[PDB]
RNA sequence: CCUUGUCGGUUAAAUGCCGACCUGCAUGAAUGGCGUAACGAGGUCCCCACUGUCCCCGGCUGGGGCCCGGCGAAACCUCUGC
RNA sequence: GGGAGUAGCAGCAUAGCCGGGUGAGAAUCCCGGCCGCCGUAGGGGCCAGGGUUCCACGGCAAUGUUCGUCAGCCGUGGGUUAGUCGGUCCUAACCCGACCCGUAACUCGGCGUCGGGGAAAGGGAAACGGGUUUAUAUUCCCGUACCGCGGUGGUAGGUGCGGCAACGCAAGCCCGAGGGGUGACGCCUCGGGGUAGGCGGACCGGUCCACAAGGCCGGCUAAGCGUAUAAGCCCGGGGAGUGCCGUAAUGGCGAGAACCGGGUGAAAGCGCGAAUGGCCUCCCGUAAGGGGGGUUCCGCCGAUCCCUGGGGCCCGUGAAAAGCCCCUCGGGAACGAUCCACCGCGACCGUACCGAGAACCGACACUGGUGCCCCUGGGUGAGAAGCCUAAGGCGUGUCGGGGGAAACCCAGCCGAGGGAACUCGGCAAAUUGGCCCCGUAACUUCGGGAGAAGGGGUGCCUGCGGGUGUGUAACCCGCAGGUCGCAGUGACUAGGGGGGCCCGACUGUUUAGUAAAAACACAGGUCCCAGCUAGCCCGAAAGGGUUUGUACUGGGGCCGACGCCUGCCCAGUG
RNA sequence: GGCAGGGUGAAGUCCCUCAACAGAGGGAUGGAGGCCCGCUAGGGGUGCUGACGCGCAAUUCGCUCCCGUGACCCCGGGCUAG
């Protein structure tokens, strides 16, 4: 909000470092942010606990990452068993 | 020894064991006494006595609420906690917003707001520009809305 | 309100019953040679094994 | 207070007397609200109480006498309408 | 001398027992001797944390009744249907022996032997690929990169483990470090056995170095096996 | 520090209760055995040729 | 090690502190090397203020020490004692 | 025996005086008054532990750091009353036995299973008020209640209804089998409604004061039974986007908003219980006892007690079973209750007292420890701070008396002129200090540094104004004027500051009893073994730990946040 | 089973004015942290090299100093034995 360079990791203050203050405050950003929905459409899921994702709407419940929905070797495993 | 004749008589009177007293001129009638029965006729005889309460007087503070009240005793040297201690910050904040609420909801009401000039207010209050209700008028006023 | 087990009162209870002075009808058959027994026992000096 | 009553289960609460002594009594607590099997949405008209407070009721004040008391009405419909249409062939 | 952390706990005391009275029962499969050629048919019904796991397990219902737990792959929605058998489809959380699997396919939660109930790729975010399929063998690549034959009646599941990602981030302080070990009851913190006295470590003494090679050969006794056990190679590349 | 201090804490439960077959105080609670007679562990009596007590309590020579 | 090395700054006066020089008796790269904001009942040098720390010691207050009534031990002890 | 009629009977809570009494005998025991100490504990309640220390009468050889007529001491007799309180049930981590295996053997080591145990603060049927005893009471008595089992007699029902619906109803009996719910749960933060307690005014009845007004005391109502709204969830109608509805905040809506109506649903309050019951008070010979009176209204603050809903964090996910309510099936009988009224029965153990500067442990009537484990009125005030004070408790943190109290010591107050010249070293002491306004350097991981530094102001009285609010209710925020003092955070409370260097990144830990650190740990970096009947490990074996685990895993070493970097050598030992 | 009271103000959620190729500027809400002050209660033990040192005490007392929502403090039931 009101930070130029700090964002979550405004609540460490001085301490840990540039490096891991740096991941922290990416990794939570990327997983704050509201996803869109594999069996409605919107963007209405968060998570609930670790590789567990929930949307508030429809109610939908589903295993994924640890921090995203969804991971590289997920969609690959995805497209080649679509293929076959 | 009296202790006895004390302790029965508190128990009996509903009080402390430094709150009872016994007649000086009497302690040989009073040693005499060994029942409960007997304790009690003393006390409805008046040999043995609850002594009242003194309490503790509360004038003086009486008179500093009203001076207070009507404007002494709060200048800087008698301060000793933060503004923010003394006043609030969430409360003030919710106390203002609940009343604006009210006022805009009764002059929707009374005829005097349409609904989307309604809404703008609402969301102007809830971003914070008003402060307090003269201000809501002032604003309603300097514009077209009266 | 202070939950003893009954065993444990009724040892107990043994235990308060011995606590006495030797009679004295029997300082007097005796001719003063029994006067005093090895179980005298005081609550704060000698504790019991409960 | 005795250890028992120091213990956050018994919800004490102060009462005064006819005599003016102004004690503390204890309660136990109360069970929460039943629950949807399906959706775990709460039901409605199904009392709260402990066993003995239960048992100084009636069957029909404890329950609604609709079928499938223990669904919440939109789940209970679900299933009847699918019982139908299994019932047609 | 004194005795080392590794030789105290192989005794099984309460400083190095795992606490397995608070997880989530054992993961297995169904016995063959119970579904032997049936293709058994279940539903998905909720998904749970499990403290001693590193993945997420789901509750599967089977249509008998029956309950049993599984493990979660990705994308594995409550309220979906999952098949047990040899003509089971190839989706995505389905369970085949490895005969019936194509090559190329991405699977997880493989038998050693068969019926032994799931032994490998078990861990978030894992996944094995089929290589290889003949009558006598199927060769599979394991995620340490080697490759492995079972017999082609060993059965997997299909698809990739869910929780991955986990160490992509920063443990960052040692309160947190602290509550993740007590989960599992892990010996936390550790001590150096450089500044361990003599009596307590083959390295150890007030000079605080290690005056020996740390390679350590293959046939040592026990308490003489700290360092770089029988090391191939050291440094850096 | 090691002393008079820690002596304080001795109202916790006892270590040895009074023992049922032999009639000492040496019945550990927390275990459920003698540590006088075996009572609890053994159906015959605990007995060594180092000890005094039982020679001591059966006036014998040692 | 020679060592209070030499030059400069800080003082009226510097076997100290800081900065530089390099014959490093016997520094040096994960027995890590060089830096480093924030932090420390850590070690160390200086400035402002303050003071009985000192020049130079003085007067007061309570409790002991001293006399009176009562209870009443111990360490130690060859004999003695310019 | 000498030491010696000596030291000690001070220091952390310095407490006695006057009058009367008892008694052979009174600084030290009793009554009254004055003066004092504690007062988020030295007060109230109660575990473990102790075991009669509890009560009354009588005593003073010993005990009590003095005395003693006193006592936790001595003697003589007494005292603990339960269908509803706790234990007797359930499981937790864990333990044991049998079978089985091992051992030369065992009272030794294991073991899946079967069974049995394992919580006096976890789960778990049912009682409240008042009186009575020298000493027990939710246990005795009085009043008014509830639970379980078993009967008797009637009824609802079997064989009945109202609502579109959510739902509302007395809505059949016995035996068995499944299913659902409840039991049943973490940390942090916020709103709403209530209560205990407190405060202000009026009235009555009393009391303290030359008067005087004014101050102070009392002004009460349990379990149980009956009675309904709040949030939230829900049912009907209705039919929306250049948007509308709402919150302290996040939010909501064609996957059906606004708006009309409704249903279910807590803590509470109200009525009965219930009155010469409890409290206050007013007259008479005072033994029994006698007699008559009052028991009323508004308003404010309110929790750390109770209920109810929201939000946030986890590489961390915060028990189980008995028991209890409901539904559906299967098998039986023709009857017959989960409704009303009545009647009987309800075994065993604990229950006294202390609960600590004298009832526990420390050899003691020990400034330690166990337990600060649960709880606490008024004023100033941010405050459970410190200071004063009510209630309650104490004058026993158990020797006293003299003294214009010699030196000297312990704990404190002030000190002219100088201002670290003292000393290894500013050790110790001093200085600063609360709130409001102004203003704020280098350096920086851009978060901080920072309350940087530095400067101004602050009392009483008289009047004006603002915010929320229905309020001359209550809380909070500004202005102007007059006036006194050496001094207005006037006592209490309450930072001294700045600049360089070395080590360690930080919060954290350590040699109980001479070392708190530069030593340990830490996040993070990098190396090694291992595809599971593995790798590493315990053991005499049987068996076992890592393992309810499977390479984003388990084990083994070294360095030690972050930034810039990490050169050459495989002859030697491995 | 527990931890008075106060401060600071991270993400998230926004409002207004002027403009819109880009942007510029002013106001709020919200309540994170191995954050801060604090003899709250509790826990610890830096210095005086203070009192005591046949002690109140076979490790205590006082003044001063440190932590105080956390890798925190304490309790009942259990486990590891030379
Ligand atoms: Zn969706
Ligand atoms: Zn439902
Ligand atoms: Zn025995």
């Amino acid at each position: 909000g009101r930070t130029t360079k700090v964002g979550s990791a405004g609540r460490f203050g001085p301490r840990y470092g540039l490096k891991i203050r740096r991941r922290v405050a990416a990794v939570e950003a990327r997983m704050k942010q509201k996803h869109v929905c594999p069996v409605c459409g919107r963007k209405a899921v968060r998570r609930i606990s670790t590789g567990i994702w929930q949307c508030q709407k429809c109610g939908a419940t589903f295993a994924g990452g640890a921090y995203l929905p969804t991971t590289p070797a997920g969609k690959v495993a995805k497209r080649v068993t679509a293929s076959k | 020894m009296l202790k006895t004749q004390r302790r029965i008589a508190a128990e009996l009177l509903k009080c402390g064991e430094n709150r009872i007293w016994i007649d000086p001129e009497r302690i040989e009638d009073v040693a005499a006494a060994i029942t409960r029965e007997d304790i009690k006729r003393l006390i409805h005889d008046g040999v043995i006595k609850k002594k009242p309460i003194k309490g503790q007087s509360r004038a003086r503070a009486r008179a500093f609420q009203e001076a207070r009240k009507k404007g002494r005793h709060r200048g800087p040297g008698s301060k000793k906690g933060k503004k923010t201690a003394r006043m609030g910050k969430k409360e003030v904040w919710m106390m203002t917003i609940r009343a604006l609420r009210k006022e805009l909801r009764k002059l929707k009401a009374e005829g005097k707001l349409d609904a989307h000039t309604y809404r703008r207010l609402y969301i102007r209050a809830k971003g914070g520009q008003f402060k307090n209700k003269r201000q809501l008028y002032m604003f309603m006023q300097e514009h077209g809305i009266l | 309100a202070r939950n003893k087990p009954f065993a444990k009162k009724l040892r107990l209870a043994k235990a308060a019953k011995q606590n006495r002075r030797v009679p004295v009808w029997v300082i007097v058959k005796t001719n003063r040679k029994v006067i005093t027994h090895p179980k005298r026992r005081h609550w704060r000096r000698t504790k019991l094994k409960e | 207070m005795k250890p028992m009553y120091r213990s956050r289960s018994w919800r004490r609460k102060y009462v005064r007397t006819p005599g003016g002594r102004t004690v503390i009594h204890f309660e136990r607590r109360k069970p929460k609200v039943a629950h949807c099997a399906m959706c775990g949405r709460p039901l409605n008209g199904v009392p709260r109480g402990r066993p003995s407070e239960l048992r100084k009721l009636p069957k029909t004040k404890k329950r609604p006498e609709r079928p499938y008391p223990n669904l919440c009405p939109s789940c209970m419909r679900k299933v009847m309408k699918a019982q139908v249409r299994a019932s047609i062939t | 001398g004194k005795s080392l952390i590794q030789q105290r706990r192989g005794k099984g005391t309460t400083t190095f027992r795992a606490p397995s009275h608070r997880y989530r029962g054992a993961v297995r499969y169904v016995p063959l001797n119970l579904v032997q050629e049936r293709t058994l048919r279940g539903v998905v019904e909720e998904i749970l944390h499990d403290p001693g796991r590193t993945a997420p397990v789901a509750r599967v219902k089977f249509e008998d009744g029956t309950k049993k737990l599984i493990i979660a792959p990705e994308g594995v929605l409550v309220g979906q249907e999952i098949y047990i058998g040899p003509e089971a489809p190839i989706a995505i959380g389905n369970t085949l022996p490895l005969a019936k699997i194509p090559e190329g396919t991405y699977v997880y939660d493989i038998e050693g032997v068969p019926g032994d109930g799931g032994k490998y790729v078990r861990a978030g975010g894992t996944y094995a690929l089929v290589v290889s399929r003949e009558k006598d063998k199927v060769i599979v690549q394991l995620p340490s990169g080697e490759l492995k034959a079972f017999n082609p009646m060993c059965r997997a599941t299909i698809g990739v483990v869910a929780g991955g990602g986990r160490l992509e981030k920063p443990i960052v302080k040692a309160g947190k470090a602290y509550y993740i070990a007590k989960a599992r009851n892990r010996f936390w913190p550790k001590p150096r056995g450089v500044k361990m006295n003599a009596v307590n470590h083959p390295h150890g003494g007030k000079e605080h170095h290690i005056g020996r090679p740390s390679t350590v050969s293959r046939r040592a006794p026990p308490g003489r096996k700290v360092g770089h056990i029988a090391a191939r190679r050291t440094g850096r590349r | 520090g090691a002393g008079t201090a820690p002596k304080g804490k001795r109202n916790r439960t006892p270590t040895h209760i009074r023992c049922r077959r032999c009639g000492r105080r040496a019945f550990n609670v927390k275990k459920g055995y003698c540590a006088a007679c075996g009572f609890g562990r053994s159906r015959r009596m605990r007995k060594y040729s180092w000890s005094h007590k039982w020679r001591k309590k059966r006036n014998l020579s040692y």
